[PDB]
């Protein structure tokens, strides 16, 4: 016998990367029930300004049962759904090639049209040429989100949805 | 502070008086177990002399003593 | 103006007070909350203090209270507490017309007589129960001065009021120890008049008791076979006269 | 018995983004109902002159009972719909980036036009190749929202809807 | 028995702004029905001319029952069905927004223009690229209407339709 929406404590001892969810468990560490372990998983957000895990699967011991009381998580002290950690991951290095390979494009383009008014043509040449195909390669590749990453040691906060017995 | 100031100090605890005893071989004004003689005349609480507290956690404001009684004034009013 | 009341009519008829009273129908529609929440927390935290207060009183001067209500002089010789009875004088009830119905006076058993441990004291009948509240909470804010000032005075009736209510509560349960001492002296007198019946009582004394297992040396009984009760004739009464 | 829509109060203790919804719990702190907890969730406005924690599940210590008396948040010692949060999170990232792409588009084609009447030449590259693909792709992201965020330690109000028993 | 279509009086004491519509309640403080308050929502208009209030759910306390009579709303001592409130929210700054971005793209091509008849081409340049985007954004953003909002201290005046008992 739960009341419907109190907040219990949980531990995550083990990390993830956010590209294929799957079920992780952590380790109840507060209440009435001691010992029990929980497994979910997690769900991609478009804008990773917070990251959050469903949690379903309950094994409490002493008798072999599974309950399935479905719940949300809360940081603990902080109160707050935001993830603990890095969101600029892939920003950089895609804005970095695609500027190089306009760089390459402009500096082909321009200073072949500044001919009128041999090393200097090769330079137009190479840039000319190597910046196209690696523009178009870079907007094709642009499109791969920043990835966010649950952590090992830091634990969570449970808010119940529903009741069990 | 000290319990046993200007005296000898802290000795050790008697259980069976429920007093500390100061180095010097008196025994102290100050406890040390709760099964001590205490001289206390203001009490707490409500349904008092009564039931005590009805456990039912009650709709109404109202609370009840477990021997019938009603106390109004440990309750809220209208 | 109400009061030179046609000459306020012709008043009221000038334009000037009918947009007057547009502003001030805004504060007068807008401020009750905050004067019930006043007074509802200035009831409860006058009672408690006042409550606290009588409790302290009550508290200092407890011996003459032990002197004054001391049921182990009246507790019997069988440990009987005695019964409690009621007394009337000039009784008249009007049924309905033509209809008077009148005696002289009357008596009635309110609490029948029953066996007792320890004899009582007045702590149950007189204590008040105190606890101190300690959840202030606002619902509304008094939010500019004349609002804070009308919450402080509500407030302070509402102090008033929870004296009130202490005062009549105390008085209520004098009231009930009065009404109870009163007919515990009042048996005690009709019995010594030979109005009432004495209490009777048994003992029954069996021997050596118990099975093989437990045993029990002796078995005394003590069941009360006769309540306490008036004589419904007159001719065993006895008068009495002082010099 | 309780009426058809006066005002109670609860405090929240708990804050969430803006992003994806779940179970909100409030606690009710005076009224007949003493430890209640009221769960519900939020929705996303479209204009933030508004926003709301739409509150459905409605739980009760003492009785084990789940009653739904459903309500809506109004702000403390506001009495109004709004939220007390901040907006202007994404006004000027994405200004100042589709700004400074065009800047750099505009920079290398009118520098490379006004060539007739090395260095400033590469100056005319850099800034004629990378304004346009940062062009394209800031309009691209241009249309993300500013999130709004509650906080972890404001209380409200709540205006009741329907009777109970 | 209410006669079909007379004047009560109702007390308002919480706010809303007019961009989510919800049951607001009012109570009334006069008549024959003492501590009786009643729920409804609002309507948005296309023009801003005037705000009121649709008045439906209707409880008198004591008994249970809830009674539905539909009812419209006018503006106290005005005898008129205005709201008191404010209308220029928000002309001005997207009219501020769409000009300046107007004025950019102006000053770009005008003084790109009369070239023929450094620093300076670098103002024609930053007018001229970043006018145009911001132009587009704004006639997106122009169609956003100007929200009204209803105060927390102003009651207003019932007038019945039908008929309850």
């Amino acid at each position: 016998i739960i009341k419907t929406g109190d907040i219990m404590f949980a531990v995550l001892d083990t990390s993830v990367n956010s590209d294929e969810p799957g079920p992780i468990l952590a380790t109840i560490v507060t209440g009435k029930l001691k010992g029990s372990k929980l497994i979910g998983s997690f769900n991609l957000p478009s804008n990773a300004d917070k990251m959050v895990i469903t949690f379903n699967t309950m094994s409490i011991p002493g008798a072999e049962k599974t309950i399935s009381i479905s719940a949300y998580a809360i940081d603990p002290n902080t109160a707050r759904t935001a993830l603990a950690s890095r969101t600029n991951h892939h920003y950089l290095m895609r804005y970095g090639s695609l500027f190089a390979s306009s760089f390459l494009q402009g500096f082909g383009n321009a200073f072949q049209s500044a001919n009128t008014t041999s090393t200097l043509e090769n330079a137009v040449i190479g840039l000319a040429t190597v910046g196209k195909a690696w523009s178009q390669q870079a907007q094709q590749l642009f499109n791969t989100p920043t990835t966010v990453e649950v952590y090992s040691g830091t634990g969570l906060g449970i808010l119940f949805t529903q009741d069990v017995t | 502070d000290g319990c046993c100031s200007k005296m000898g100090g802290i000795n050790y605890c008697d259980s069976s008086a429920g007093r500390l005893v100061c180095n010097n071989g008196f025994y102290s004004t100050c406890y040390c177990t709760r099964h001590a003689v205490m001289d206390l005349q203001f009490l707490m609480g409500c349904c008092l002399w009564h039931g005590g507290v009805y456990p039912q956690l009650n709709s109404s404001g109202l609370v009840v003593c477990n021997d019938g009684y009603v106390s109004e004034e440990c309750s809220l009013q209208k | 103006g109400d009061t030179g009341s046609l000459a306020g009519l012709q008043a009221m008829a000038d334009s000037k007070y009918t947009r007057a009273q547009k502003k001030q129908k805004m504060g007068k529609i807008r401020e009750m909350a905050l004067k019930e929440t006043a007074l509802s927390v200035g009831a409860q935290a006058g009672l408690a203090w006042r409550a606290k207060i009588i409790d302290e009183q009550l508290n200092k001067q407890a011996r003459n209270l032990d002197a004054i209500y001391d049921f182990n002089s009246l507790v019997l010789e069988h440990n009987i507490l005695p019964p409690v009875l009621l007394e009337g004088r000039n009784t008249l009830n009007l049924a309905d017309a033509q209809s008077i119905r009148i005696s002289d006076r009357t008596y009635k058993v309110a609490k029948q007589a029953h066996f007792i441990t320890t004899p009582p004291t007045w702590r149950q009948y007189l204590w008040m129960d105190y606890v101190k509240p300690e959840a202030p909470n606002v619902t509304l804010l008094p939010k500019t001065k004349a609002e804070k000032e009308i919450w402080c005075i509500y407030t302070e009736r509402g102090w008033k009021n929870g004296i009130d209510q202490a005062n009549t509560i105390l008085e209520e349960n004098i009231a009930r120890i009065k009404e109870d001492f009163g007919g515990m002296i009042l048996y005690r007198k009709l019995l010594a008049m030979n109005m009432v019946s004495p209490p009777y009582v048994s003992h029954t004394d069996l021997g050596v008791t118990g099975d093989g297992s437990e045993i029990h040396i002796d078995d005394r009984v003590l069941r009360i076979t006769a309540l306490p009760e008036l004589n419904v004739n007159s001719a065993e009464w006895r008068a009495a006269v002082a010099k």
